[PDB]
């Protein structure tokens, strides 16, 4: 069946927004970095590796606002043993109603696709914020593209997107504004 | 790969 259960009472009337993790909200690496925001131990083949995570500028303000404007859902092509701890440390305000990982993506011709139709929401009221266009090849008309982030601390894309999301949260059909 | 491919 569907990836998500019915939307909770207070969320039922909100637009559902799937938010990507890597290169969208944070950037991680196995190469030690002094200014990492999070260091997370990830076990692979019995060996514990340390992953250094950097937060994208304004992500906290971004997640807090989005959390109250939409029914936010984390959808990533990364493994839970990596992404679950990051989301635990990152999402302080419980903006994420659900979290979906690699196993929930559809592997289609070399790419892990975020197939929005498996979500179980009315696509007229669903949006995806992902840095990789290949992620939403099945629903390019629900996409609110955002540039890939790695470490540019001068980035302000998340901050500047809020006005747009503020407007979308009001419409009753995202296609009406996203062309479809 | 643990992160997004
Ligand atoms: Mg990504």
């Amino acid at each position: 069946q569907y990836l998500l259960p019915e939307a909770k009472a207070q969320d039922s009337d909100k637009i559902c927004v799937v938010i990507n993790l890597d290169e969208t909200l944070v950037h991680s690496s196995f190469k030690p970095v002094n200014n990492a925001d999070f260091i997370i131990p990830v076990e692979i083949d019995g060996v514990v590796h340390q992953v250094y995570v950097l937060k994208r500028p304004h992500v906290d303000e971004f997640l807090q606002r989005m959390g109250e404007l939409f029914e936010c859902v984390l959808f990533t092509a990364s493994l839970a043993k990596y992404a679950d701890p990051v989301a635990d440390l990152l999402d302080k305000w419980g903006a994420f109603r659900a979290r979906l990982f690699r196993e929930s993506c559809v592997f289609h011709r070399g790419n892990y696709v975020k197939d929005l139709s498996r979500l179980g929401r009315d696509l007229r009221r669903v949006l995806i914020l992902d840095n990789s266009p290949a992620s939403y090849v099945f629903h390019p008309d629900n996409a609110v593209p955002v540039a890939s982030w790695f470490d540019n601390m001068s980035d302000t894309e998340l901050h500047d997107l809020l006005p747009f999301f503020e407007q979308l949260s009001r419409v009753d059909d995202v296609y009406s504004v996203l062309r479809q | 790969s643990p992160t997004s491919p």
